[PDB]
């Protein structure tokens, strides 16, 4: 079908101007009407506007002073600017494309989203630590075990186990922000009890927005 | 333009009945045309967005026919006839009648299964982190329902006040539960001072508070 893919920086100093590219495959830019949209922190969604297959533009008159639309036909990609940013621009920011014409349509496919957050403050990667399988973490032939990623800035991180062969049983809780201002969460997994003698349990945390990449083994404890 | 409307936070439901889910509107969404320029869409834990309903009457593809809006002019219902469990998440209205496109601010539907009390772990710090000067104590409550539970620190049986922080998944999609962790961070002096780290659990599952604790 179509694919959108939101790329960009994951965070922006306040006062700057934010810059978004959303990829189009499966589908050219120059038919149909491409949208981007907002989710702020507590779920209200925000249309921000069109870029349309002429390129012509429509802007959201609560945001028409700040914004602006730009496409490449050539990359088959469109663009955000988002001017003079602040906290309250912080948002997951996504790309849609909208099908049919001015009588019959809908919004149908949007991309997976970014997450931008608006802040001078400097990135920072996580420190990962082992959940540590015990006694104290088990019940009859069930054990838990995990990862604690903590201390990072800004989100995202991504968590795999086993390089993604272990999803069953598998928690990544929403991250958190501490009273450091930075966040953090743990991933956890429950497995039986008797594989903890020979199946070895490694988290995979990704921070793109600092170059942190950790693998992590997580070991048995008494 | 038009101001869309859902004042429920969430909408609790049981397993194979129908559900309902309101949404209003400023003005009517209905055109000369006899097109209601109605949509729904839904975001489930850990997916974008995705269309469910396009223009009040039509279903996307892909979306199973359990799926029907109901009402006229500014009053709505999306109705889910039949619900799954896999049905959770959050379920947004829409309009584009006029410019901008406008959304409700979404109605969580949430299964309400059986009681599930959690199954408790307690974490002790790493030697890696310890090294580093701090100690993190880690509770996880694992898959239980309802959603609420006390979860309380008590290190040496004195009642901790401050110092922890909470965080719980969406409600799961396969077995419609809840799981929880709770942090408690002190530096290591501070974590050094102490023996005995609890965590004290009160849950609708549980007959009484459950504490899980070890010796430093
Ligand atoms: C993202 C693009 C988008 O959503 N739209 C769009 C489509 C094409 C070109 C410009 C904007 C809306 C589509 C629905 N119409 C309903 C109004 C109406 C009803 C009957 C006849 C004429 C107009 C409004 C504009």
């Amino acid at each position: 079908e179509v694919q959108l893919q939101e790329s960009g920086p994951s965070l922006v100093k306040p006062s700057q101007t934010l810059s978004l590219t959303c990829s189009v495959t499966g589908d050219s830019i120059t038919s149909g009407y491409w949208n981007w949209i907002r989710k702020f922190p507590g779920n209200k969604l925000e249309y921000m506007g069109y870029i349309s297959y002429s390129g012509s533009t429509y802007y959201n008159p609560s945001l028409k002073s700040r914004i602006s639309i730009t496409r490449d036909t050539s990359k088959n990609q469109y663009s955000l600017h988002l001017n003079s940013v602040t906290a309250e621009d912080t948002a997951t920011f996504y790309c849609a494309r909208y099908y049919g014409d001015n009588y019959v349509g809908a919004m149908d496919y949007w991309g997976q989203g970014t997450s931008v957050t608006v802040s001078s403050a400097s990135t920072k990667g996580p420190s990962v630590f082992p959940l540590a399988p015990s006694s104290k973490s088990t019940s009859g032939g069930t054990a838990a075990l995990g990862c604690l990623v903590k201390d990072y800035f800004p989100e995202p991180v991504t968590v795999s186990w086993n390089s993604g062969a272990l999803t069953s049983g598998v928690h990544t809780f929403p991250a958190v922000l501490q009273s450091s201002g930075l966040y953090s969460l743990s991933s956890v997994v429950t497995v039986p009890s008797s594989s903890l003698g020979t199946q070895t349990y490694i988290c995979n945390v990704n921070h793109k927005p600092s170059n942190t990449k950790v693998d992590k083994r997580v070991e048995p404890k008494s | 333009d038009i101001v869309m409307t859902q004042a429920a936070f969430s909408n609790p439901v049981t397993l194979g009945i129908s559900a309902s889910i309101s949404c209003r509107s400023s003005k009517s969404l209905l055109h000369s045309n006899g097109i209601t320029y109605l949509y729904w869409y839904l975001q489930k834990p850990g997916q974008s967005p995705q269309l469910l309903i396009y223009q009040m009457s039509n279903l996307a593809s892909g979306v199973p026919d359990r799926f029907s809006s109901s009402g006229s002019g500014t009053d709505f219902t999306l109705r889910i006839s039949r619900v799954e469990a896999e049905d959770v998440g959050v379920y947004y209205c829409a309009q584009n009648l006029e410019l901008p496109w406008t959304f409700g601010g979404g109605t969580k539907l949430e299964i309400k299964r059986t009681v599930a009390a959690p199954s408790v772990f307690i974490f002790p710090p790493s030697d890696e982190q310890l090294k580093s000067g701090t100690a993190s104590v880690v509770c996880l409550l694992n898959n239980f329902y309802p959603r609420e539970a006390k979860v309380q620190w008590k290190v040496d049986n004195a009642l901790q006040s401050g110092n922890s922080q909470e965080s719980v998944t969406e409600q799961d999609s396969k077995d419609s539960t809840y799981s929880l962790s709770s942090t408690l961070t002190l530096s290591k002096a501070d974590y050094e001072k102490h023996k005995v780290y609890a965590c004290e659990v009160t849950h609708q599952g549980l007959s009484s508070p459950v504490t899980k604790s070890f010796n430093r």
